[PDB]
């Protein structure tokens, strides 16, 4: 439920 | 607007091989200092990365590691770096491979072909104040396609810990573990999202080969002209959360999150 | 006649090359170990690298004032403006040195950063007449200069006690209990080749840089006097070495004041 | 003692 950047 | 003000000569305090100045030609916002600049990843609670030197795969090359017999090139599918340390044109920027650079167990020299990300940031970058996006990072020079630009550096944390961090703006999933650049970060924490990005993140292994902990290296996807803002695609895992708060302002006519 | 048998034993990992020469016999450059420029582990050592565990300074200058926390931990900052130990430094009984680190507020070029900048001196691996390989300096080294670090595989006291080859073991602490050792037999840098001398021109100093886990000091050799161009490097290996080795061979350092022959 | 030779500072 947090924003994570993705590779 | 104001004459451009130099607000720091080097946000890295001499930790990179060139300075990264911060300028503001927009408002009176000071050099951002809500974090500690670190040039390489750190931990708080232990991650237990496997650093057993005997666990490294390595090469026995007697040349500069440009031949197809290089084990480390084989682990990477092939060595993707040209003579200038740029990714070959055939590198798949849509679905990048894992890159395994040469390491201290290899027989080859420290200057072999298969060593780019481990040499650190080289390009002249600048933290600057954007009009409508807070802080951003620009290149001061032309950067040819396929060039290593910078690594996403920060605090290595577990998935669970990332889920309880109050601030999620600086989280990057590894692929699980994360890098949080909120408290500890380098220049990359300031790079904004762009829907047509000039940077692609690639997973790279260097001093260790613990596959839980790839390091995140940004390469240029095209010629980036001097002055241009750096941008990468922050991804769905980001925009699914942040979209409910604000919309993408990258201004691309092919934008996907406004 | 002298042959250069390697232009650089470090394969480019140091700031300058460390050539190997042989003016004695037909041995090639030694190759039965892996050169590494910084410490490694096999079995995990679990060095505490929690960044919030570091003690650090808040200096607004170049860390040359007596307010610098890192100097305070060191008792005082011992480095002059050229990075050499002050004449008041106790070479008979060195204090622990805490250099500045990535948590400090200071810049990367502050006064209190020397060993972390790595090997600078022009050194040479060479074949001695009767002690195997040794290390010499190719240039004058003023007193109090950082020469090189004793680098190798970090292992427990327990594991060190069963290593059959013990010519390259360096204890990090002299106490009982939980203690660790550097073994430079299988992985090491140029320091592994330094011979014992009874009147040494190097002294080992315990140093902390990126972490301050007191179980794992790093071992930095400083010059105890002017070392002239051409002189062999030597340090006192100590009683815990010669108590074992002296039953096997005597010291051949050649000092008129030799204590182990 | 110990079983193996150790250099000590
Ligand atoms: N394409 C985009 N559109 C709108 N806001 C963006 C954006 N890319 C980044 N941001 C803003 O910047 C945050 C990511 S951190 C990037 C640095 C930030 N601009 C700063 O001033 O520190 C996002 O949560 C959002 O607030
Ligand atoms: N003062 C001394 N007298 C005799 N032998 C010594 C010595 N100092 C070092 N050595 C030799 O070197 C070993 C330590 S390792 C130092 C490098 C070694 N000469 C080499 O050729 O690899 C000792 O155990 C001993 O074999
Ligand atoms: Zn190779
Ligand atoms: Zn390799
Ligand atoms: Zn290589
Ligand atoms: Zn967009
Ligand atoms: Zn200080
Ligand atoms: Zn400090
Ligand atoms: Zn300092
Ligand atoms: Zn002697």
């Amino acid at each position: 439920q947090t924003a994570r950047k993705s590779t | 607007s104001p004459v451009e003000r130099i607000v720091s000569r080097d946000i890295a305090r001499g930790y990179e091989r060139i300075p990264i100045p911060c300028v503001n030609a927009v408002d009176s916002e000071p050099c951002p200092s809500n974090y500690k600049y670190v040039s390489q990843n750190c931990v708080t609670s232990p991650m237990n990365i496997d650093r057993n030197i005997t666990h490294l795969q390595y090469c026995v090359c007697i040349d500069d590691c440009s031949s197809s017999n290089c084990m480390c090139g084989q682990l990477s599918m092939r060595c993707w770096y040209d003579k200038d340390g740029r990714l070959l044109p055939e590198f798949n920027m849509a679905e990048p491979p894992l890159i395994f650079e040469c390491n201290h167990a290899c027989s080859c020299w420290r200057n072999c072909r298969n060593r780019v990300v481990q040499n650190g940031l080289r390009a002249r970058l600048q933290l600057y104040r954007t009009r409508d996006m807070g802080w951003g990072v620009r290149s001061l020079q032309d950067i040819p396609p396929g060039t290593f630009v910078c690594e996403y550096v920060g605090e290595l944390i577990s998935d669970s810990e990332a889920d309880v961090r109050e601030e999620d703006s600086y989280l990057f999933d590894l692929d699980v573990y994360c890098i949080d650049a909120r408290f500890y970060g380098n220049v990359s924490r300031f790079i904004n999202h762009h829907c047509e990005p000039n940077l692609v993140p690639v997973r790279v292994f260097m001093a260790h080969q613990d596959l839980r902990f790839p390091r995140i290296a940004f390469f240029s996807t095209r010629l980036i002209e001097a002055g241009e803002q750096l941008g990468f695609d922050a991804g769905e895992r980001f925009w699914d959360i942040k979209g409910k708060l604000f919309s993408c302002r990258c201004g691309s006519p092919k934008c996907r999150h406004s």
